[PDB]
């Protein structure tokens, strides 16, 4: 079966050049009719075609991000490489690599992907501010951290129902933030004590906070 | 190469019931499809046919105007709609594939589903009670399956592991209007006391499922 | 479940409207080159089986080179053209001074390049086989002079393998006076061909069309032997350019329609003569009279615009209402009451006349319908075979719905004896006037008397 | 509507016997006839079409003959797995396709005397106020047998039901059950229960009995 | 460059209801191609050559169309069909994708539970004040959050994150974070959150007086 | 080995091309000459119909098989490249060491493979329909 | 796809035709005449299958190979056209011209 796989740094600083290595098997890029293409998907946005290349070394590029694209191949290592200059955080997205054929101008086989992050921000510690109560809802807020991912458990995973961890939202400081919340019986306040523990592996920080009125 | 029916069960006379047939393993949209029915202990009766493209349909005279056959080639599905059912409609209903492709003539059937049981009746549903037929160099043992309605019941031995020497007699109608049968097995007598024999009786219409061990 | 068909009883004809067009509108000319090795002279004495075989094969190589050196109804309205006029034109240019050298120069480093020739036309060029490097560098220096001992026999196999492609090419041109069609694999391999397709300035869809149907492209292509000047063999492959794609197409089937009065002769016949393929392409309709020129791959219909007339879109009205005042529908008339059948795309039209046995049969049940003297139609679904007299027609087994359009056969409106019956490419209005003329002459000639 | 008649309704022959069943149509159907085999408890199997053309994998011992209105199916070497019911069906022109009434074919193993067993009612059933005594006749031929119940040596009538199986696909016998049903009160008012069997395979009637307790 | 449009951009349907997706393009094209994508997983090819079924794809799916108008049809909307669907074309460069069609399940309704959280005291010490507004267990996804401070509208100083549809009750939850400097926070008295949703007969307002 | 490799590419290229393919007188009327032949072809495009015929032809090279249309058709396995390639070629090409002993193996493979190549060639230049039927074909 | 030959060993005959014109001394003013039913004829079902284009027929001495799909099935009276062209039983097909 054809299988493709993406590789490339997960993080890259703005203006730097982004290099990507797509490797594959199941088919030779040298065989007549064969092609490999690059396609990207910004967060919560539609898919965008980027570039492709054929066995006869024909190259094509999308005018929108032109002239920032460079594509090349090496049938020897069964891999294709694409370069993007002058990165912008607009480009933060998940990219896929996929095969193409002249017999059929569509992408039949797809890499599981690699994603890339663009920011000057890098390592950091986050600040848990807990949302106090006053059916009852309470939650913890994780402010000012980078990068993703970060996660939340309650009581160390004893409390799971009622809980809703929110997809983190980017701020303009370039940092990430998120709030999660558990609803609970109103009568269990003051006797039942809620604890939310955040695990920030990228900066090796496990903060336990006690949530109380 | 597989056909699975569904939708069988009890329906009060005058009321309606819909059967469905799911197909797999062959080029479904290229075969005419038939329905055939068989009342317990009786012969085969052709019921209806639909052409491979669904343009033409034909029905048995005994169900004309009351039954309607249809198909969905996009879902590999055949259905049989049965309206204003009579007690004489009680039977096992088979889904079956025509043997010939893309034809407006109809021929025999070479692939048959296992069938769905449909019972049309004013009698109430009742589950069976299972009694042991105790043994006292070959011994016979068994199970008495008494007082049930409607047909059919299934009986197996050792969850299907025991099939040799098994005789499951046809149901008898009692003056009470309920059915009853017995199932008996002959096993080597040296096996009694050591090998476990338990009769598995299933009566689908009453949701009754009883496993009963038979001892000397 | 794409393609459909309609039969018109009124005009004894049928139209299939599920087709898509594939028109060749133009030509693209590419130059294929083979760098050849000149030889003079293998001089190995002593006949050793290993020596004789290489020599014999080299003799085969030289003779090929030498041979090449040595080479230097309706339808009548379509007019004539020169299929290879485009290709011959390219060949002519190649006969110029060091033009060979210009192209021989660009292809030294890569096997693919566009060279602008002095005509000014830019042409894709291909060096697919370099026997020269192998022959001049591996073979030739060992052979000269007197002692030649060739060891490792796998070498003579390699040379025969390499040389073989050249031999089939020299063979084909030899039996085709230097123009071959269709273009064989030996002349241009599939990889070479697919590579050729990608640099042609057509739509990504047009490339797509050609690549799934390479076998069709070959039949509409020409290979033209040009020159062997310098040390290079050069021939031009002429490929079709399909400027018209995905426009609705339809095929018209017709058959003789006659009255079925009981007498022996005294009958009048009628037949629509505008049969063939029709396609929408530039607001008009391209009509292909000879439907041999059109190849079918289910959804796609491949035609050559050279054998066509460009007709007004009003031509479709002849299928629905033949008496429309907007277009004079082309027909023919006859007293020839002869039974025949016409197999359509999704069925068969049966023109049954006289005492002739006309029947339709299924493979399983046998005869299922006996026709009653006239023009009828039967679907492909419930019928597998048709027999008209002693001749048996097989019916097409595709999928698709057909529609029987009932209507009184048109031939019944005319009184015999006043009917013009010897008309080959006439028309409705052209018939009416002769009847009118004959209606005037019959009607005026008694008024006076 | 075309009528299909099969004969006989049932027949008896020995293993290895040549067996012929007949089908008659109410009108000319040429060779538009199918044959089916239905083993007990199983779905029907198509044996042949066009009167005589065997399906692939169908044993060579089956052959069909006939045309017009009279047809025959012949088994040249009757095998144990050939039991059940055989059905003819026409598909001449227009539907309804119609089946024959079916022909049950039974296999004869030479006259065979029944093995007799008796089962007292269970203790669990006695709790219900009903006592069922079961008499089993196992693996006999021919079908004909007289089974008589005796209670305290007195012949019984009107208080028993019999059930007989279709013929077995392996050893060519029938089995028979005879069930004596009494109220708990009548059953415990007598001591000994016996079923007497008379059959062609037995020189004299065989009796199996038990005493309560 | 050709540009693709796609409708409905959002659609929801009950199991078994027919589903129809229409694609519109600025220029005529040969074939329309279709892709299925689950969240975060690489996209899969569903239909090719406008109507041809790809391998692994259910006969439940089908394609149709020509020129600039093409449609995708799911004969009977099954749970495993939950995804975003994109129209694609390789007919002319640059290649484009659909605006993108998101499918779920029509219909379901839920009114939001609304809560409000004043900034924590630990945070008020760091020099920042975050007021959080919470809408719990609602549907449809459409909901308007309006923040008022001493009755004035606030613009550009709020962020809104919403929750994944739940595998049990199929509702969404949303969070709205108003971010101010500590200074600005203590400069006002009342903080209010006004919610507008289809399940609400009249705008609900949760609020608090600072301290 | 390179020669075998080249021939095996030839074997494959042949395979690839096939995969890719998927006075008076005017009174006589028209018919479809290959309507009969085309009809069979169509039937063969069904599920495991191929498998049905592949099953009957495993033991013998000749058997009559009834297809689901109902038509019984004579079947012939005239060239078993599979067996030659799997039993003679494949175990030799994959000997860890790409040795090859003697040349008769490449001659033998070119000889057997040759017939398939002419057939793939004719179909290639005939859009999958040839007439007359050549010796290579039969 | 192989041909099945249902008609074998029936008598066959081939008709050759040529232009017939008056040979009056004048320059043009001549009238010509030609039988148009040239081709192969064969007996096959009490009738005669006629193959107009005899290009379509291959010959191996005794055997004449034709394809019945490119044929008309005619009544046995066609033989009268060879013996008496003015017979009241069959209207023989011809063409006329002034082309000398």
């Amino acid at each position: 079966q054809v299988t493709l796989r993406e590789s490339g740094p997960a993080l890259v600083k703005p203006t730097q050049t982004l290099t990507l290595t797509c490797t594959f098997s199941g088919f030779s890029l040298s065989t007549a009719g064969m092609s490999v293409g690059w396609i990207r998907q910004p967060p919560g946005k539609a898919l965008e075609w980027l570039a492709d290349i054929w066995w006869d070394d024909k190259k094509h590029y999308n005018p929108s991000l032109k002239d920032r694209l460079t594509i090349s191949k090496d049938t020897s290592k069964n891999q294709v490489v694409l370069k993007v200059t002058n990165m912008d955080p607009a480009d933060t997205a998940t990219y896929y690599c996929a095969r193409d054929m002249i017999f059929n101008f569509y992408f039949d086989v797809w890499g599981q992907g690699t994603t890339v992050t663009v920011s000057s921000a890098s390592t950091k510690g986050p600040s848990v501010f807990p949302l106090a109560p006053s059916t009852a809802a309470l939650g913890c807020l994780v402010k000012d951290y980078f990068p993703e991912p970060v996660t939340v458990s309650w009581n160390s995973g004893a409390l799971t129902s009622g809980v809703h961890t929110f997809p983190a939202v980017l701020q303009s400081s370039g940092l990430y933030s998120l709030s999660s919340v558990v609803t609970v019986p109103s009568s269990s306040l003051g006797t039942q004590t809620y604890i939310c523990n955040v695990n920030h592996k990228p900066s090796n920080t496990k903060v336990d906070k006690k949530v109380e009125p | 190469v597989q056909l699975v029916e569904s939708g069988g069960g009890v329906v009060q006379p005058g009321r309606s019931l819909r059967l469905s047939c799911a197909a797999s393993g062959f080029s479904f949209s290229h075969y005419a499809m038939h329905w055939v029915r068989q009342a317990p202990g009786k012969g085969l009766e052709w019921v209806a046919v639909i052409s491979y493209d669904g343009e033409n349909t034909y029905y048995a005279d005994s169900v004309k105007g009351r039954f309607s056959i249809s198909r969905d080639n996009s879902k590999n599905t055949v259905s049989l709609q049965m309206n204003s059912l009579r007690p004489e409609d009680t039977a096992l209903y088979y889904c079956a594939r025509d043997r010939i492709v893309d034809d407006y003539y109809y021929y025999g059937m070479d692939v048959w589903g296992q069938g769905a049981t449909v019972t049309v009746s004013s009698a109430s549903t009742k589950g069976p009670s299972v009694f042991p037929l105790a043994p006292s160099g070959t011994a016979a043992l068994g199970c008495l399956v008494k007082d049930y309605f409607p047909e059919p019941v299934t009986v197996s031995w050792n969850s299907g592991a025991l099939t040799s020497g098994v005789h499951t007699f046809p149901a008898v109608l009692q003056s009470s209007g309920l059915y009853s049968l017995s199932s008996v097995v002959t096993v080597p007598s040296s096996s009694l006391g050591t090998q476990t024999y338990i009769c598995n009786v299933n009566h689908k219409p009453s949701n009754t499922k009883v496993d009963k061990k038979v001892e000397p | 479940q794409n393609i459909t068909e309609e039969f018109y009883q009124s005009t004894c004809s049928a139209v299939s409207k599920g087709y898509l067009s594939a028109l060749r509108t133009g030509w693209y000319t590419s130059v294929i080159t083979i760098e050849l090795s000149n030889i003079k002279e293998n001089k190995c004495n002593g006949t050793d089986a290993k020596v004789k075989l290489i020599k014999q094969e080299l003799d085969k190589y030289k003779n090929a080179v030498t041979e090449l050196q040595l080479l230097m109804f309706l339808g009548f309205l379509l007019g004539v053209g020169s299929a290879i006029a485009s290709g011959v034109a390219v060949c002519k240019v190649l006969h110029l001074e060091g033009e060979v050298n210009k192209i021989k120069s660009a292809l030294l480093s890569t096997n693919k390049a566009v060279v602008s020739l002095s005509n000014g036309v830019s042409v894709l060029t291909f060096k697919v086989l370099d026997l020269k490097n192998y022959i001049d560098k591996q073979l030739l220096p060992i052979l000269n002079k007197q002692s030649c001992s060739i060891s490792n026999i796998e070498t003579v196999i390699e040379f025969q393998q390499k040389n073989n492609r050249l031999l089939e090419i020299t063979r084909e041109f030899s039996v085709n006076a230097g123009v071959t069609t269709p273009v064989s694999t030996y002349m241009l391999t599939n990889s070479e061909l697919l590579s050729l397709i990608n640099d042609m300035p057509i739509t990504n869809d047009q490339k797509k069309l050609m690549s799934n149907n390479v076998q069709i492209v070959r039949q509409q292509s020409y290979s033209i032997m040009c020159i062997i000047k310098e040390e290079v063999l050069a021939y031009v492959v002429q490929l079709p350019l399909y400027g018209v794609i995905d426009t609705p197409c339809w095929k018209l089937h017709t058959s003789p329609l006659c009255t079925t009065n009981t007498k022996e002769g005294s009958n009048i016949c009628l037949t629509r003569t505008d049969r063939g393929w029709y396609c929408d392409n530039a607001g008009s309709v391209s009509f292909f009279p000879q439907a041999e020129t059109c190849k079918v791959q289910s959804n796609r219909v491949f035609c050559d615009t050279m054998n066509s007339l460009t007709l007004p879109s009003e031509v479709n009205l002849c299928n629905v209402d033949i008496f429309n005042p907007k277009y004079d529908c082309k027909i023919m008339t006859s007293k020839t009451d002869v039974s025949s059948s016409v197999i359509t795309s999704l069925g068969a039209i049966v023109s049954c006349y006289g005492k002739t046995k006309c029947t339709a049969s299924n493979k399983n049940r046998g005869i299922i319908k006996t026709f009653s003297n006239g023009c009828d139609y039967v679907s492909n679904k419930g019928v597998d075979t048709v027999s008209v007299g002693n001749t048996l027609y097989y019916v097409n087994k595709q999928e698709g719905k057909s529609l029987y359009v009932k209507g009184e056969p048109i031939i019944n409106f005319y009184d015999p004896l006043v009917f013009p019956s010897d008309e080959f490419d006439a028309s409705i209005s052209q018939v009416n006037e002769k009847i009118n003329q004959s209606l005037a002459f019959i009607r005026k000639s008694d008024e006076l008397l | 509507d075309i009528q299909m008649t099969q004969s006989p309704s049932s027949l008896s022959a020995s293993v290895g016997d040549r067996v012929t069943i007949t089908c008659q149509a109410s009108q000319d159907i040429k060779k538009y006839l199918n044959w089916y085999h239905q083993k007990p408890g199983k779905v029907p199997e198509l044996l042949m079409h066009d009167a005589s053309n065997l399906e692939t994998g169908v044993p060579s011992r089956f052959s069909g003959r006939g045309s017009g209105t009279d047809f025959t199916l012949t088994i040249s070497s009757l095998q144990p797995e050939d039991i059940g019911t055989y059905y003819c069906q026409q598909y001449d022109n227009l539907p309804p396709l119609t089946f024959g009434g079916g022909t049950k074919v039974e296999i004869k193993r030479t006259v065979a005397a029944p093995s007799v067993f008796i089962f007292p009612p269970s203790d669990e059933q006695l709790k219900s106020g009903t006592a069922s005594v079961v008499c089993l006749l196992n693996n006999f031929y021919p079908r004909e047998a007289k089974v008589q119940w005796k209670v305290d040596n007195a012949l019984q009538s009107g208080n028993s039901q019999e059930s007989v199986t279709e013929q077995d696909s392996k050893d060519s016998t029938y089995s028979l059950s005879s069930t004596l049903t009494l109220s708990k009160a009548d059953y415990e008012k007598h001591k000994v229960y016996a079923c007497e069997v008379t059959h062609q395979g037995l020189s004299s009637p065989v009796t199996k009995s038990f005493n309560r307790g």
